Parts: C-alpha cells; structure tokens; sequence
C-alpha cells in the first residue's frame, strides 16, 4: 500500500542507444553517464532492449563486470525483488578498467560491462596506465 | 487547517507531509497517516545515500551523497529536545 | 605491459591456456611467491 488514494500503476523506464558523444579522456571522473533514472516509491519495471547483438562479458581479473555485491544479472531485474533505493544509468567508457576502477573510487555499488563492435580509440582509466588505446563497450551502472 | 495549506482537516486521524523541496519548487508529496506513526520519537539525516529518517524507517532518498549543513525544530512546549551528531560503527540489536 | 588490448582466453577442451599445475595468473606474479627456478619467454604460435 502507498500513502492514500492510489491506483497501483507501475512506472515504465525505457532505454535506447543514442547518438552518443566522444569516448572519455584520461580521467575516471571524466566519463559521463549519458542517461539517468531513479526509483522513488511503489513499483517499477525496466525495459532493457539491450540484448540486440550486445555480448555479455564474463568477469575476470581486470576487465568485465563487477557483479559481486549484486548477485542478479541485468536481464533478471524484472522478477520480484526488493530494494531500498535504485538508480541505473548507462555510460560509454573503456573496457579493461571500467568497473574495477569505477566501483571503488567511483559512484556505484556494482556495474556491468556489455560490449559490441567498437572502434579501438579509447583512453583507459587506471593509475599509471592511462596512455593506451582500448575498446569502448557500454557499461551500465546500478546503485543497489 | 487554519487557512494555510489545502488539506482542510482539524482533528486527529489525518495525514502528514514528508516533502522534499528544491530552490523554487516542490516535489514528492507523500501523505502518511497519523496511524502507524503515533508519536514523534526521533528524526535523522544520514550522509551516505542522502536518506532522511522520520523515526525508524525510510521516507525519502535521492541520488546524491551530500553532508548535512543545518537542522532545526519548531515547537511551543513539551520535552527538551536533543541534538546529536554521530559516526558509523557496527552494532546488533535484540528485538522481540 | 601486455594488458594493452590483449584479451585473456579462458581455458577449455582444446584451446586457451593450460594453467593447471600453476594456480597463479600472469598478472599476479609480482606478489610474494616462492619458486626454485623460473624462466619465462614469449612465442607467437597457433591458438587451438
Ligand atoms: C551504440 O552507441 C555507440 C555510441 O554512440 C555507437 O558507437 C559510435 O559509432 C560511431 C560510428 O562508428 C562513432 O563515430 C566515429 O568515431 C570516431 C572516433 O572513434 C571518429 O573518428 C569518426 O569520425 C566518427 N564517425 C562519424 C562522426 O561519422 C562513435 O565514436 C561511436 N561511439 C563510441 C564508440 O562511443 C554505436 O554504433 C551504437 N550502436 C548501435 C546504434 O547499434
Ligand atoms: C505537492 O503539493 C503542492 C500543494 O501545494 C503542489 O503545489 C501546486 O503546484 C501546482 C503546479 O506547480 C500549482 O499550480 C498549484 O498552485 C500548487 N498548489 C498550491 C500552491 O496550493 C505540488 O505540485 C505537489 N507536488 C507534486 C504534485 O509533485
Ligand atoms: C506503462 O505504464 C502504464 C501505467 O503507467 C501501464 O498501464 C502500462 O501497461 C505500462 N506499459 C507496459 C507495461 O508495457
Ligand atoms: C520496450 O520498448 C520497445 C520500444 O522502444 C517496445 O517495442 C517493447 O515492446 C518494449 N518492451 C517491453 C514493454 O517489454
Ligand atoms: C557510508 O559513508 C561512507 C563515507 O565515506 C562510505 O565510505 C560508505 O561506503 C557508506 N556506507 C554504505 C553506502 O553502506
Ligand atoms: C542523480 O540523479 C538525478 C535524477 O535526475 C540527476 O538529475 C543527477 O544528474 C544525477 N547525478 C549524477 C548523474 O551525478
């Protein structure tokens, strides 16, 4: 039950790949979330149309996702869960050090790392290794 | 009700207004009843996750991570109220 | 300096690494280990 005088209507949060901007410069604060949404009260669902030709990158020593501390995978949010505060956002950063740097010194509890066929001119973020060129797969954030 | 806000009720069994407010406008009106919140016991404002706590549970979260800058309570009479700041530790609670 | 755009290939039935009998991964040699004799070398062969 909500406060008073409510018809329980779930909100529909949508996403779409847009004509994005340039990949990021050298700073890990210099990656910009090119979407933002938030959860306030009641019910929600998340229309993810990002299974279309986007492979999932399995986590390992440096690159990939950092789904520890959030056991669910991104295509299983829509089942019955219980959160306390929720906000997801997409961001087009580098791939080898996106999540392993953007969880500790960053702004999310855990993040995922999808990939696609991207141009290999992407300035990665890490202490001392920020002078190379990497891939650019889209990485979603989730603040559980 | 006296004249001021559009609620029009002068009794108990009415509701409350936990509402956030930016510089010019208002949003997030939720109206919890005086039922389930019988008596004002405590009121916190926590740094991380920027969440605010009328006694016990949540009433409002948002995106940012912003520290408290001020607080204040109006009341005519009653018990002498207490202000206190705190740090973060681990604890465990027996509850039946 | 071979993390630059070089993916790691997870071991399976034919291709990939054969890291059994050496539990460490290549980017974790620099922590405190103890060997008895050690020699590494790179070589550009096939993959499968
Ligand atoms: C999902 O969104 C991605 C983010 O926009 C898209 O990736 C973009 O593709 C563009 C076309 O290949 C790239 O533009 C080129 O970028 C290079 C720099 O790497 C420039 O030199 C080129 O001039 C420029 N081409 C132009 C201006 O015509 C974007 O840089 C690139 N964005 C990235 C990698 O972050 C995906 O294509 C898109 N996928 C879809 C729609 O399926
Ligand atoms: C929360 O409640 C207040 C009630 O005061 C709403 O304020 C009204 O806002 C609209 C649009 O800005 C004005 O046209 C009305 O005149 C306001 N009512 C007043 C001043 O009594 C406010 O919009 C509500 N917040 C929501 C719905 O998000
Ligand atoms: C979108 O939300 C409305 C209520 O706001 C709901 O009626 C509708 O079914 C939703 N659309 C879906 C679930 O595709
Ligand atoms: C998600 O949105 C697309 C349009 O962008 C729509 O075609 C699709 O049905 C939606 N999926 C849902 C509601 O599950
Ligand atoms: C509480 O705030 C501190 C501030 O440094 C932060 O390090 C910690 O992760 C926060 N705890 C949470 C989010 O559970
Ligand atoms: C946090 O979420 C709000 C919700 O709209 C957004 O306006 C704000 O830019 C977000 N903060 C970021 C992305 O740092």
């Amino acid at each position: 039950e909500n406060s008073v005088n409510t018809t329980f209507t779930l909100h529909n949060f949508t996403f779409h790949n847009e004509t994005g901007a340039n990949p990021n410069p050298s700073g890990v604060q210099n990656i910009q979330t090119y979407q933002t949404q938030t959860a306030q009260s009641g019910y929600y669902n998340f229309n993810f149309s990002f299974l279309s030709s986007f492979v999932y990158k399995e986590s390992n020593f440096m690159y990939g996702s950092y789904h520890p501390s959030c056991n669910f995978r991104l295509e299983t949010i829509n089942n019955g869960l219980w959160f306390n505060s929720l906000s997801v956002s997409i961001a087009y950063g580098p791939l080898q050090g996106g999540c392993k740097q953007s969880v500790f010194s960053g702004r999310a509890t855990c993040c995922y790392a999808y990939s696609y066929g991207g141009p290999s001119l992407c300035k990665g973020v890490y202490s001392g290794e920020l002078d190379l060129n990497f891939e650019c797969g889209l990485l979603v954030y989730v603040t559980k | 009700k006296y004249d001021g806000c559009p609620i029009t009720g002068m009794l108990q069994k009415n509701f409350l207004r936990v509402s956030a407010m930016k510089n010019g406008q208002l949003f997030y009106n939720l109206t919890v009843s005086v039922a389930k919140y019988p008596t004002f016991k405590s009121f916190q404002c926590v740094n991380n996750l920027t969440s605010v706590y009328l006694n016990g549970d949540l009433v409002y979260t948002s995106n940012e991570t912003t520290d408290v800058t001020s607080a204040g309570v109006y009341f005519k009479a009653g018990g002498p109220i207490t202000y206190k700041v705190m740090r973060e530790v681990k604890a465990l609670a027996y509850f039946v």
